[PDB]
RNA sequence: CCGAUAAGG
RNA sequence: GCAUCUUUAGCUCAGUUGGUAGAGCAAAUGACUCUUAAUCAUUGGGUCGGGGGUUCGAGCCCCUCAAGAUGCACCA
RNA sequence: GGUUCCAUGGUGUAGUGGAUAACAUAUCUCCCUGUCACGGAGGGGUUGCGGGUUCGAUUCCCGUUGGAACCGCCA
RNA sequence: CCGCCCGUCAAACUAGUUAAGUCGUAACAAGG
RNA sequence: UUUGGUGCCCAUGUCGCUGUGGAAACACCUGGUUCCAUUUCGAACCCAGCAGUUAAGCACAGUGGAGCCGAAUGUAGCUGUUUCAGUGAGAAUAGGAAAGCACCAAGC
RNA sequence: CGGUCGCCUCCUAAAAGGUAACGGAGGCGUACAAAGGUACCUUCAGUACGGUUGGAAAUCGUAUGUAGAGUGUAAUGGUGUAAGGGUGCUUGACUGUGAGACAUACAGGUCGAACAGGUGAGAAAUCAGGUCAUAGUGAUCCGGUGGUCCAGUAUGGAAUGGCCAUCGCUCAACGGAUAAAAGCUACUCCGGGGAUAACAGGCUGAUACUGCCCAAGAGUUCAUAUCGACGGCAGUGUUUGGCACCUCGAUGUCGACUCAUCUCAUCCUCGAGCUGAAGCAGGUUCGAAGGGUUCGGCUGUUCGCCGAUUAAAGAGAUACGUGAGUUGGGUUCAAACCGUCGUGAGACAGGUUGGUCCCUAUCUAUUGUGCCCGUAGGAAGAUUGAAGAGUGUUGCUUCUAGUA
RNA sequence: AGCGAAAUUCCUAGUCGGGUAAAUUCCGUCCCGCUUGAAUGGUGUAACCAUCUCUUGACUGUCUCGGCUAUAGACUCGGUG
RNA sequence: GGACUGUUUAACUAAAACACAACUCUAUGCCAAACCGUAAGGUGAUGUAUAUGGGGUGACACCUGCCCAGUGCUGGAAGGU
RNA sequence: AGGGGUGAAAUUCCAAUCGAAAUCCGUGAUAGCUGGUUCUCGUCGAAAUAGCUUUAAGGCUAGCGUGAGAUCACAAAUAAGUGGAGGUAAAGCUACUGAAUGUAUGAUGGCGCCACCUAGGCGUACUGAAUACAAUUAAACUCUGAAUGCCAUUUAUUUUAUUCUCGCAGUCAGACAGUGGGGGAUAAGCUUCAUUGUCAAGAGGGGAAGAGCCCAGAUCAUUAAAUAAGGUCCCCAAAAUAUACUAAGUGGAAAAGGAUGUGAAAGUGCUAAAACAGCAAGGAUGUUGGCUUAGAAGCAGCCAUCGUUUAAAGAGUGCGUAACAGCUCACUUGUCGAGUGUUUUUGCGCCGAAGAUGUAACGGGGCUAAGUAUAUUACCGAAUUUAUGGAUAAGAUUUAUAUC
């Protein structure tokens, strides 16, 4: 006897976004590039880091990224591109 | 019978009793306790059964508290059901009890008396128990 | 249209 | 078998989900009438089936018995 | 064991696409009659429990009770 | 005639018998 | 060095309590006739002037009250190999704490 | 059969990203000419106090309060001078593009510096290629509409196409077979599968059965003579179950008959402890598997109820033992009818009548009986007995003694 | 209307009576007939059936319970195989 | 249970199944309806409504109740498509 | 006369065949499904995954293999150091959201008793807002918070490829073991994921026997040597010393629970001013207190749980008596002259422990060590390594066809 069994609900589930970091601090970067995918701001953007219609952080100019924590308690992250900055 | 009165979710990941022992690891309300020496799921049952035991064999101005509680639930699939349709209906409540929790203590009546009552009470829970004292 | 009227005296 | 329910004044049943019980008939009492019926008022009448346990407190919640009834096997 | 429907006054049933609940019987008061039935006038009485959404739930959503209607097969 | 009276249903005893049960009003007046 | 302005910081920078201060400046303040303004109010914004003013704000000293920060030891979890070597939290505690770093204008 | 089929949010997801299940919770197939763009101004909800209507809670004033408020929405993340609220002017909810990246099998998706044209806000710097962000969507083919600097089958036109923009699919089974499509087969057939079920085996032991631990109580009083709650720990594989590992180039599946064998958790017989054991007859526990453990009525029955006996009428295992040993009553072929379902062919662990059960034994196992050879010269007799096999049941009457 | 636990009744081995020492089958009756029922006909019906079902007399090896005898095999010898 | 005698699945089902005499409904006016073929031709029938074809029930006796909403069949004025 | 015939109807019969004859032809129908596919050697050598699929036993692309070419460093690996992202393990709940324990102050109601018909008041067997103290719980809780892992860079070393292009594939059924989880019941040799390995496609040695466990990676020959896991009484190659423990064949399978088994340790009480046990004596009075109970009065429930004498004595220690009573003990003293009593932490053991063919829960014989723990020095043990020789591939010196 199988005595019947119920029925399931809930069995769906969404795309996963590939979000998070994308350039790791140290390595060079040209303008343009994705440096962080999020929903809602959880980097800030600082110098010559630009902001999208999805809250992507982009870079603006040359240089190596570089992460600084700020904020109260220091719980708030920052990301920045300091430009190649050669200068001879 | 504890029983929570309201949870947010009826299907819950059971609680791991693997592990020593966080929280409600010292007597700090009586100063004779029974501590248990070996991580089981408990239910609401045996917390009564070992209560009213406590109750009976207790006096006219012994005091008692029961430290756990059953928080969590577990569920149990229909007899002669196949897997699968989805997870089982809770049945159960149970509180975990991990290696070294005070369960029950008690005070405000002699020694011996406390004694036989938190042996009758561990002799209603599965777990292996033993006696322990308040810190001065 | 128009039905009924408890028991023993 | 098992799981489930029921046992509540003389009878048929609500009790409420813990501060210890009423409803409708039956009986009686009056009132009422020549007297009754009927009516009308009023009214006494309980081991909450028996024990144990919880609780400060059990008709009320949990067990074991006693008597019946239910739903699941007189092996698909 | 699973699935669909229902729970509205004292009894039988409508409605409401959120802002509002009626019909009949029954009940009460008064005409009516020697009296009563029938008759006439007027009066009155309503969303199973919970929990969410909304400014607002009988209505919308998810659960919990009770009553039904369907199925539970092939070896 | 606010008289009389019939036949189902319900209860008991042995179709009958039963003080005050229920649904009508068939017959006795031109009984409508 | 002090006052005033401002950037960096984002409580060991706060909230509060007790006192002192103004020379110059900062401020309240004096009026709405002008530019400008109120979803209505010269309250605010904006004007043109410093009569009065140290209540405020503001600036200094004290205040361990609230808030914040938090050592060492030990412990829980981890990585290996052991059934012991590193890694080392959270909580709790002694305790710190009445901000700090630069630039500019004035008497210094 | 029921449920689901595309996209979005959280958890499982094990602190990069990714990660499944008929795992746990929810939503979407939009909305806004302002909820867009810009300039300026401005900052909670709640609570405390004080005040006509006015009430616990409408509005006002002051203070407190560090987000529990708002951000159209399901969640997540973000954001309290913000991305929330108000006002003025506007339409960038632009045209042609696009270096470089994210993520991806492809198709598609996401972010975007910067350039040219012409605008909106603003004194200007600057911002504006839709909204705080992630769901709000459908390929190709076919045909229709608007524009057009292209073609126009000898030439001029036209018809008919081409390019760009746009319209028609809960094509939702949502990468969409065709513009257009439901059922029965027990009258059946073919190719395969133990990739996958029904019988049995295997693993598990939820459930089932047996046992034990604590002692509340019941028991003329007394937990433990006999029971034993509320609870807990085991054993067996012994019911109902779970998985799908062996078998679909076939492992014959219920019951009955014959023959039985094994286990002990012992029904009788045998021995003993305790007793709420006077005697007789009992109750419970311990030891013990040598033997025995009946015949019938109804049902295919196992089971079960009933009748009469017995010392007793035990519980199980052995492919729920046993069809190359028997039977075929039952299930389950084709025939036929009843009730019910279906419009129908047909269907029902609903009911009833009828209906093909093959094999000469090669190996091994076993029951009997022989030949050869060995036992060291040969033959004829009589023995011991290592290792074994067979049987083992029990009742009634009398006496003891109507004695204890 | 008629019939009704039926070739139909799930619960159900329905209640009661009869048949038996004892009766899930049989006969009569009762009726909440889940879901009987009137030309896919309803209810009775003398005769008939290699039809189904139940009780019974005689009868018998069906059985308690097995035993004996005779043939053809099986078994031994010769031939085919 | 079938009224009966009969017929049936050659080679697993002989029956309650089929048939049967009987009842009823329906179509058919003769170049009849129905049927074989593509048609000729033919069966019906060298028959004529007391006749033929088809559907259902199945001796004999007593009965056959209500519903024309849906479907099927027949007829119908005009009207709409 | 066959998408036809016949059929008193069963899917009947139509040449031993009928859900639609037999035979030939289209035809070598089609089959994502079984089965089969034939000589050798050498080099290298997978996958059982993702997405889509009327797709799930199939197919396409990506991932993994192989052949050729390019890229020398900026490419890719192995170690050390550094920087960064994150929100898991843990922990915490005065840092939120839920759940939630006790104490104290207590809104609130229930419950009363009054007054008053409406404004209310005094206590609440009790419910319980908020606050304080102490303590808790969480996949969808976070004021916090690692390690590992991930990305990038620096240094050192290594390889021309794990990078790019082209040709040819196979693979889309996986299995088990450890670790972190989901479903299941903290069941499954269950099912679904992440990661480390093995098998698949891998022999050898250990595990008695075993695909997946441990040690490792087989070119061929050698009757050479050293070792890994594992082991050294015999089967079966190889051991000895020394120190303790076990008495159960424990070893050589098990839980809750129970026990004067034994060894070690750390404390505490008395003792030759006499210890403990036993023996010999006493072991009381009011009184038999009093309610209470038929009665209790040393031993029913009570009112409690008395006091003196005295060495000691209890409203008694039980038995027991209707109850007293009575026997008798808790307590004190004496013969007595060497050990006793208790608490805690540990090592190895006992019981709990019943299944079905035959010892059958060490592999067997056997073992009080040939069992357990520790220390020292040895040995055995693989197809591992070394050594001798034969064969062969690719790279180098170099061209004898020589050495690495
Ligand atoms: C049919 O119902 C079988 N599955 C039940 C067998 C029960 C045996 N105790
Ligand atoms: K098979
Ligand atoms: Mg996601
Ligand atoms: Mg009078
Ligand atoms: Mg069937
Ligand atoms: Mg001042
Ligand atoms: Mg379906
Ligand atoms: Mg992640
Ligand atoms: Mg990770
Ligand atoms: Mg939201
Ligand atoms: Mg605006
Ligand atoms: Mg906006
Ligand atoms: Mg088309
Ligand atoms: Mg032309
Ligand atoms: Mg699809
Ligand atoms: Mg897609
Ligand atoms: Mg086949
Ligand atoms: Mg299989
Ligand atoms: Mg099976
Ligand atoms: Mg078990
Ligand atoms: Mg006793
Ligand atoms: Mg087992
Ligand atoms: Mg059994
Ligand atoms: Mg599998
Ligand atoms: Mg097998
Ligand atoms: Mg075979
Ligand atoms: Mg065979
Ligand atoms: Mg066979
Ligand atoms: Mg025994
Ligand atoms: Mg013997
Ligand atoms: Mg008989
Ligand atoms: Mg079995
Ligand atoms: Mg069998
Ligand atoms: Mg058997
Ligand atoms: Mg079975
Ligand atoms: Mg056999
Ligand atoms: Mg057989
Ligand atoms: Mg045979
Ligand atoms: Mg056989
Ligand atoms: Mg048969
Ligand atoms: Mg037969
Ligand atoms: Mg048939
Ligand atoms: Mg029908
Ligand atoms: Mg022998
Ligand atoms: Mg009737
Ligand atoms: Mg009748
Ligand atoms: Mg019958
Ligand atoms: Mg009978
Ligand atoms: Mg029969
Ligand atoms: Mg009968
Ligand atoms: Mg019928
Ligand atoms: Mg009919
Ligand atoms: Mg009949
Ligand atoms: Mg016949
Ligand atoms: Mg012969
Ligand atoms: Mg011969
Ligand atoms: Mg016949
Ligand atoms: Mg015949
Ligand atoms: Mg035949
Ligand atoms: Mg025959
Ligand atoms: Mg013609
Ligand atoms: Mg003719
Ligand atoms: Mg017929
Ligand atoms: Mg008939
Ligand atoms: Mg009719
Ligand atoms: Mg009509
Ligand atoms: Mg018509
Ligand atoms: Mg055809
Ligand atoms: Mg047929
Ligand atoms: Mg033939
Ligand atoms: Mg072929
Ligand atoms: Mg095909
Ligand atoms: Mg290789
Ligand atoms: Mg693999
Ligand atoms: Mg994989
Ligand atoms: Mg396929
Ligand atoms: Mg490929
Ligand atoms: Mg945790
Ligand atoms: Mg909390
Ligand atoms: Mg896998
Ligand atoms: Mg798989
Ligand atoms: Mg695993
Ligand atoms: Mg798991
Ligand atoms: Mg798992
Ligand atoms: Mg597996
Ligand atoms: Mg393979
Ligand atoms: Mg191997
Ligand atoms: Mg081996
Ligand atoms: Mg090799
Ligand atoms: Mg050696
Ligand atoms: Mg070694
Ligand atoms: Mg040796
Ligand atoms: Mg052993
Ligand atoms: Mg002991
Ligand atoms: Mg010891
Ligand atoms: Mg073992
Ligand atoms: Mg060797
Ligand atoms: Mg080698």
């Amino acid at each position: 006897s199988k005595k019947g069994v119920g029925s399931t609900k809930n069995g769906r589930d969404s795309h996963a976004k590939r979000l998070g970091a994308k350039k790791a601090d140290g390595q060079m970067i040209r303008t343009g590039q994705i440096i962080y995918r999020q929903r809602g701001t959880r980097v800030y953007p600082g110098v010559n880091v630009g902001l999208g219609s999805d809250d992507t952080l982009f870079a603006l100019s040359d240089g190596l990224v570089k992460y600084q924590k700020f904020g109260p308690k220091q719980g708030k992250t920052r990301v920045s591109v300091v430009k190649h900055k050669l200068d001879a | 019978m504890l029983q929570p009165k309201r949870t947010k979710y009826r299907k819950p990941h059971n609680v791991s009793y693997e592990g020593k022992a966080k929280g409600n690891s010292y007597v700090a309300f009586g100063e004779y306790g029974l501590v248990a020496t070996k991580g089981n799921w408990i239910d609401a049952r045996a917390i009564e059964s070992a209560r009213i035991a406590i109750s009976k064999c207790l006096g006219k101005t012994g005091k008692m508290w029961i430290r756990i509680f059953p928080h969590m639930s577990k569920t149990k699939k229909p007899l002669e059901v196949r897997m699968g349709s989805g997870k089982g209906n809770p049945e159960f409540w149970v509180a975990v009890v991990k290696q070294g929790t005070v369960m029950f203590e008690v005070a405000n009546i002699p020694e011996s008396q406390m004694i036989k009552a938190l042996t009758r009470a561990g002799h209603k829970l599965p777990v292996t128990w033993k006696i322990l004292k308040r810190e001065e």
